[PDB]
């Protein structure tokens, strides 16, 4: 299976740098160009830098030509951006994407830009890095309509994103809604997650949120009750 | 630079109506253009290239054509899970359009309002927080206003909502009221408006 997978992103004060990185599998490495792709949050996507399979000729786009420097190292089949005076702009999620094969010039039994990474955050801040709390939002007579109860779990005041949440470890995903963070004045973010069940369901189920903000190394299990 | 350029920025359509997005050029770059879609959370997703090339797997009421400066990407019957940022690239240079968000029309539907009180949990740490859910509405519009005591609130609530739900189309919205433990010991109320309740909703506790 045709794979990349990154790493490297993180948490770095205004000015500094950074190091992404992304490792390839499933695929003649050597044979691809292979670029790089950012997307700020609640933006667009925009393309970064590229460089040709034997790296032979690199491009940038005009906003980190002079700051940011592509590399491969194909013996290794791994793609490098160094990133270098990082400022707000730069913060985003940054994907591996594999680009054209060399042989095929016309693309007529080859497709660029099928493949892609899952994807990686940078935060741009001088802020500091904080673990979640985690409250139940615990379900009750005013949080229910019918047949149906909701709870849920507040995960508040952590820094920098992300944040992951599941019910009972995967087992339970019908009717969840993990809600997108908002950044609270005070510089921290915070979301809730709930999901809604069977009212009759409140006395033979147990319902636990994982939480994990591998940032901090918090993981946390809530369990949360009538 | 070759600029691209998209319309209309969103749409919103029902379950079967054809949808035509347009993509453009600032000078011609003849075939070499791919449409992308990305649901949210997820990661781009390659639907058409040349143009009008349909990538291994993705569906059949996918089409792209044009040829030069003026793209199309047609959705010949829309359906609930087509919900997306769709983004043009030109395919020489690598540079994206600005995409186009398409939204899921359907019947009006009023949203189920429940409230939270503080966890004890919480209060230990002199912090309270109010969380008011709106479940699994239609249109996204909605209005929430906190009332305490019945004296009205402002600046101290933050919203956020869910992307669409790719089987029912519906929205859910949290507003969370944050307060200190001291200014929480002093009834507290979530008041909803929204095209589907005939009136607005107050979902309320005590203490």
């Amino acid at each position: 299976e045709v794979q990349l997978v990154e790493s490297g992103g993180g948490l770095v004060q205004p000015g500094r740098s950074l190091r992404l990185s992304c490792a390839a599998s499933g695929f003649t490495f050597n044979d691809y160009a292979m670029h790089w792709v950012r997307q700020a949050p609640g933006k667009g996507l925009e393309w970064v830098s590229g460089i040709s399979w034997d790296s032979s000729s690199i491009g940038y786009a005009d906003s980190v030509k002079g700051r940011f420097t592509i590399s491969r190292d194909n013996a290794k089949n791994s793609l490098y951006l160094q990133m270098n005076s990082l400022r707000a702009e730069d913060m985003a999620l940054y994907y591996c994407v594999k680009g054209r094969d060399y042989y095929d010039s016309g693309g007529y039994f080859t497709v660029a830009f099928d493949i892609w990474g899952q994807g990686t955050m940078v935060t741009v801040s001088s802020a500091s890095t904080k673990g979640p709390s985690v409250f139940p939002l615990a379900p009750s007579s005013k949080s229910t309509s019918g047949g149906t109860a909701a709870l849920g779990c507040l995960v508040k005041d952590y820094f920098p994103e992300p944040v992951t949440v599941s019910w009972n470890s995967g087992a339970l995903t019908s009717g969840v809604h993990t809600f997108p963070a908002v950044l609270q004045s005070s510089g921290l973010y915070s979301l809730s997650s709930v999901v809604t069940v069977p009212s009759s369901s409140l006395g033979t189920q147990t319902y636990i949120c994982n939480v994990n903000h591998k940032p901090s190394n918090t993981k946390v299990d809530k369990k949360v009750e009538p | 630079d070759i600029q691209m350029t998209q319309s209309p920025s969103t749409l919103s359509a029902s379950v079967g109506d054809r949808v035509t997005i347009t993509c453009r050029a600032s000078q011609s770059i003849s075939r070499w253009l791919a449409w992308y879609q990305q649901k949210p959370g997820k990661v781009p997703k390659l639907l058409i290239y040349k143009a009008s090339s349909l990538e291994s797997g993705v569906p059949s009421r996918f089409s792209g054509s044009g040829s030069g400066t003026e793209f199309t990407l047609t959705i010949s019957s829309l359906q609930p899970d087509d919900f997306a940022t769709y983004y043009c690239q030109q395919y020489n240079s690598y540079s994206f359009g600005p995409g186009t968000k398409v939204d899921i029309k359907r019947t009006v539907a009023a949203p189920s309002v429940f409230i939270f009180p503080p966890s004890d949990e919480q209060l230990k740490s002199g912090t309270a927080s109010v969380v008011c859910l709106l479940n699994n509405f239609y249109p996204r519009e909605a209005k929430v206003q906190w009332k305490v005591d019945n004296a009205l609130q402002s600046g101290n609530s933050q919203e956020s909502v869910t992307e669409q739900d790719s089987k029912d189309s519906t929205y859910s919205l949290s507003s969370t009221l944050t307060l200190s433990k001291a200014d929480y010991e002093k009834v507290y109320a979530c008041e909803v408006t929204h095209q589907g309740l005939s009136s607005p909703v107050t979902k309320s506790f005590n203490r």
